[PDB]
């Protein structure tokens, strides 16, 4: 699943980034003098292409999720095998318990 | 005041009572124990030991009670007079 | 058109459902038949946003049921003839196209479909272009369409569709 | 005795997205292990002087050992209303020994085709989702070789229900539509 | 004009970064142990035995709120409650896997204790028992009292029947859901195996009585206790011989 | 299948209503901030107009930005909470962590009866031959 | 240019189906 991960990951990044680029454009806007031209339009550029690149990896992670966006919630859960375990350690603990407590008792012998 | 909010708290009393015979009749008791007849604030009838596998038990409101203390009344038995489980 | 307007209807209550909770019930009752009916009269009913008052119930002699004559206030679409109404394709055939607008299909004649336009066979998801591919149209698109008239049968109602008109289309 | 109506909706699955619809339907369906059963079907028709031949359907399972053969009679299609959206037929489903095939035999039905079908059986409440790859099979008698019929599955959703009421049609449409994208579940006519 | 839009872009876009650079893999650790599913705004989860069926009508739906997570318990399903069962002769964990194992296990105890109190009301049996209100008391032998109580805490005990007690509706549960169910032949209808193999492989009347037996929780754990005092009786015997 | 249909368009039109929406704003910020010729509006109104319609409009290019953020969460959430493939290859493995302890503990257990049983069979062979006589 | 479309790989086909159903019911292509 770490593909969902990474996916999530590059979208912030991207966000971020042509936020952080719109930002400066805009700052260079009021800028009374404006020295980052050819910058500038290079800046516009990217901020363009991000924001598309976004788009279609929305668009096809969606699609990625209406593969299998059954809405249906999936009943198959794991509680058998948990419950059981659970109950066989809690069995496990009490048989160490009395071990413990016929030990003690051994021990009370011997200390006479 | 107290005439009114006795007769409130009683009700709601009631109210309750008949809910927890319904949730008993529902879950453990099973037609083993029935409800005869409920009067809203008035009284409320449960019968046990039915003749399939009869006997009522009246819980009652009475607008206001000095003289004698208001209590349940268990209306076709008449049970017999033992001590220690009549005040029970 | 969505128009929200008062419907006069009447409910049949069975006796069984007399006692505690009648009147409720009948506002009940009257939810369950009209949604999901419609009349050409009115067009396909959405929902009743409240009940405006709750008549008198009159017996039926020898029936044993009651008239309730109840006033609602609702929202109903109805298509007219001559309007553009915006509407999505639900399925791409070459016989004629087929398209959604909510309760409303609609169904559009290969005739009536613009002549430069001409379906696409060999495309795995059927759909129609054009030569220079200036406009596209495929399923689940945004499209207008003028209503040549308006016809209902088994309270549905489903026109045809007219792409010759000015600024219809995909845009 | 009432009667048993099968209810049936059939669709094919291409074999590359075999894999997707598995896993798909053990999502929506109960938590059970998969039964991976594998099982020869032969058809016993009577050629009478009625023109329809009476068609029973003998299945032996050779994967589950120490099960008893199962004789189904199937019934002509009784579908009507369109809302059901389903296909409806009587169906009469009796255990039977293994010497069932001599008594057909010596009581007349013919052995006319023989399939051997394999894949996965999966169930949610009384609807069952069988997804199997029917095998032809060639030479007079054995399951020893099977050449595949198709390269896709056959899916089908069969609810034996007792024939009281009905909306039986209703809650298999609901289930249908899931696999809707996956795989288009419809009932299609036996007729071509 | 454009110093303040620059200003306010700037911000959020480094607000966005700090809130950028873990309920995410929370939530993920959270589905994994237990099935979760999405409705609404409020992201739901399973919280009982209804896969593993148990009919017990009760939603076990526990809500998942931002606060880096928090799980929402259903009211009546918190505290901690444990089945007590005793013989008188008288008469690393996450935060939310701990709140959710309890709230498991409470409406596991109440599935126990509803099957018991039906059983104890409803079934004819010898020696009868009387359900109080959480507590149920039986005498299987007539210098003996069983008594089976549900305690519920709300925020001479003996082990082995509690435990048993748990394995028992669990092997109620897995007799719903079972492989055994299954038909190999894909003709072959449903039900069980071996009242499949009644037909051809005839079976008398005791086998298909045994097939399909009506007992109930409360008899087997009565019959079970009686075992245990008889046995406990013979060692003592034995003992002071 | 309608309510998959449905929930693809409802996801699909969040996402291009947004990029339509973040691109249309930086459009509207520039078809302004050019400096044009003022008349009769007069700078004293004009130059604060477009001051504060400005910065409404950077506050909702970062409204679309934030709720971009939230619908990816959202699809984050829904391939954890109800992918399908994964999630049954999920439970399948937490199943063999289960069954793998289960087995271990019932060795153990099973172990350590037997060995208990051999000193109960040595006790019980000595406290009974022992011969004390009260 | 937002391109065309993506994912075009059918799961079902029709042809199929229909055979399939022909078998099972008369026997084609088993006989």
């Amino acid at each position: 699943l770490a593909n969902e991960r990474l996916r999530a990951l590059e979208d912030i990044e991207r966000e971020i980034g042509a936020i952080l680029q719109n930002a400066g454009t805009v700052i260079l806007e009021l800028s009374k003098e404006k020295t980052n031209e050819r910058l500038l339009d290079r800046q516009a550029a990217a901020f363009t292409a991000s924001v598309q690149h976004v788009e279609a990896e929305l668009s096809a992670q969606i699609r990625y999720l209406t593969q299998v966006a059954t809405g249906q919630p999936h009943e198959g859960s794991s509680y058998s095998s948990r419950k059981d375990c659970q109950m066989a350690l809690k069995r496990v603990d009490y048989a160490r318990l009395k071990l413990s407590d016929v030990a003690r008792t051994c021990e009370q012998m011997l200390e006479n | 005041m107290y005439n009114c909010l006795h007769s409130f708290c009683l009700s709601l009393q009631l109210e309750v009572l008949h809910s927890q015979t319904l949730m008993l009749i529902r879950e453990r008791w099973g037609d083993l124990v029935q409800v005869e007849r409920y009067h809203a604030g008035k009284c409320l009838s449960l019968s046990v030991w039915n003749q399939q596998v009869v006997h009522k038990v009246t819980i009652k409101i009475d607008e206001n009670d000095v003289s004698k203390p208001l209590q349940i009344f268990h209306d076709p038995p008449l049970p017999a007079s033992d001590s220690k489980l009549v005040e029970r | 058109m969505f128009y929200h307007i008062s419907l006069e209807h009447e409910i049949l209550l069975h006796p069984r459902y007399f006692g505690p909770n009648l009147l409720n019930t009948v506002k009940q009752k009257l939810f369950t038949e009209v949604e999901g009916t419609c009349t050409g009269k009115y067009g396909f009913v959405i929902a009743v946003t409240t009940i405006d008052n709750i008549g008198a119930g009159v017996i039926q002699p020898g029936r044993g049921f009651v008239l309730y004559p109840v006033k609602y206030k609702a929202i109903v679409f109805r298509p007219f003839k001559g309007e553009v109404v915006d509407a999505v394709v639900t399925q791409v055939n070459k016989v004629g196209l087929f398209t959604e607008i909510g309760p409303m299909s609609c169904f559009i004649s290969r005739h009536s479909i613009p002549s430069e336009m001409e379906f696409d066979p060999n495309s795995n998801p059927p759909c129609y272009k054009t030569m220079d591919e200036d406009i596209v149209i495929q399923q689940d698109d945004e499209i207008r369409l003028k209503i040549v008239g308006t016809r209902v049968d088994k309270n549905d109602i489903f026109a045809i569709g007219s792409l010759m008109d000015d600024y219809l289309g995909l845009v | 005795t009432i009667n048993m109506m099968e209810y049936l909706l059939q669709g094919s699955v291409l074999d590359h997205s075999l894999e997707s619809l598995i896993h798909r339907l053990r999502g929506l369906c109960d938590n059970m292990e998969p039964e991976t059963f594998l099982d020869h079907e032969m058809v016993f028709l009577l050629k009478g002087q009625q023109a329809s031949p009476f068609v029973l359907r003998a299945r032996r399972s050779m994967d589950r050992a120490g099960a008893p053969w199962h004789l189904r009679y199937l019934g002509q299609p009784e579908m009507g209303d369109k809302n059901r959206h389903a296909l409806v037929r009587n169906c009469v489903d009796i255990a039977t020994s293994e010497n069932l095939t001599d008594f057909l035999m010596e009581m007349g039905f013919r052995m006319d085709h023989e399939f051997v079908a394999k894949g996965h059986l999966f169930r949610k409440g009384i609807m069952k989702i069988m997804v199997y790859k029917i095998f032809r099979i060639l030479v007079p008698g054995n399951t020893d070789s099977t050449e595949a019929l198709s390269l896709s599955y056959l899916v089908e959703l069969s609810v034996v229900a007792p024939a009281g009421q009905d909306m039986v049609s209703d809650d298999m449409k609901n289930f249908a539509e899931q696999l809707k994208p996956l795989v288009h579940l419809e009932k299609i006519d036996p007729k071509r | 004009s454009l110093a303040g839009a620059a200003q306010i872009l700037l911000k959020g876009a480094e607000r966005l970064t700090k809130s950028v650079t873990d309920f995410n893999s929370e939530l993920l650790r959270l589905r994994q142990h237990w099935k979760l599913r999405k409705v609404g705004d409020k992201i739901l989860g399973d919280l009982s035995y209804r896969s593993a069926g148990s009919l017990f009508p009760h939603h076990g739906t526990f809500e998942v709120i931002k606060n880096p997570l928090d799980v929402q318990i259903p009211s009546d399903l918190e505290g901690s409650a444990y089945i007590k069962v005793s013989i008188q002769k008288q008469a690393g964990s996450p935060h939310w896997q701990t709140k959710l194992e309890a709230a498991q296990n409470v409406l596991l105890c109440k599935e126990i204790f509803a099957q018991l109190s039906r059983e104890a009301v409803q079934i004819k049996s010898q020696v009868p028992h009387i359900v109080v209100k959480n507590q149920i008391i039986s005498q299987p032998f007539p210098s003996l009292q069983l008594s089976i109580s549900l305690c519920h805490s709300s925020n001479d005990h003996l082990y082995v029947l509690e435990h048993n007690l748990h394995l028992l509706i669990r092997e109620f549960h897995k007799q719903t859901l079972s492989s055994i169910m299954m038909p190999h032949p894909a003709s072959a209808p449903f039900g069980h195996k071996r009242m499949r193999l009644s037909g051809p492989q005839a079976f008398d009347k005791n086998e298909i009585n045994s097939l399909q037996s009506s007992e109930g929780l409360l008899e087997k754990i009565i019959k079970q206790a009686k075992h245990i005092f008889l046995r406990s009786r013979a060692a003592a015997t034995i003992d002071s011989l | 299948p309608q309510s998959k249909e449905t929930l693809l368009q409802s996801y699909n039109k969040r996402l291009k209503d947004d990029i339509k929406s973040i691109m249309d704003n930086f459009t509207e910020i520039i078809k302004t901030a050019k400096i044009e010729d003022e008349t009769q509006v007069s700078r004293a109104t004009q130059g604060e107009q477009d001051n504060y319609e400005m910065h409404v409009r950077a506050a909702n290019i970062v409204r679309a930005g934030e709720s971009l953020m939230k619908l990816v969460s959202d699809l984050k959430q829904f391939l954890i909470l109800n992918d399908f493939p994964s999630v049954n290859e999920a439970i399948d493995q937490r199943n063999q962590q289960l069954r793998t302890l289960q087995e271990e503990c019932d060795r153990k257990l099973i172990t350590l009866r037997d060995e208990i049983s051999i000193d109960l069979y040595e006790l019980e062979e000595e406290y009974y031959s022992s011969s004390s006589s009260l | 240019e937002s391109g065309g479309l993506r994912p075009n790989k059918q799961t079902f086909n029709p042809t199929d189906t229909n055979a399939l159903v022909a078998a099972v019911a008369f026997g084609k292509g088993l006989s």
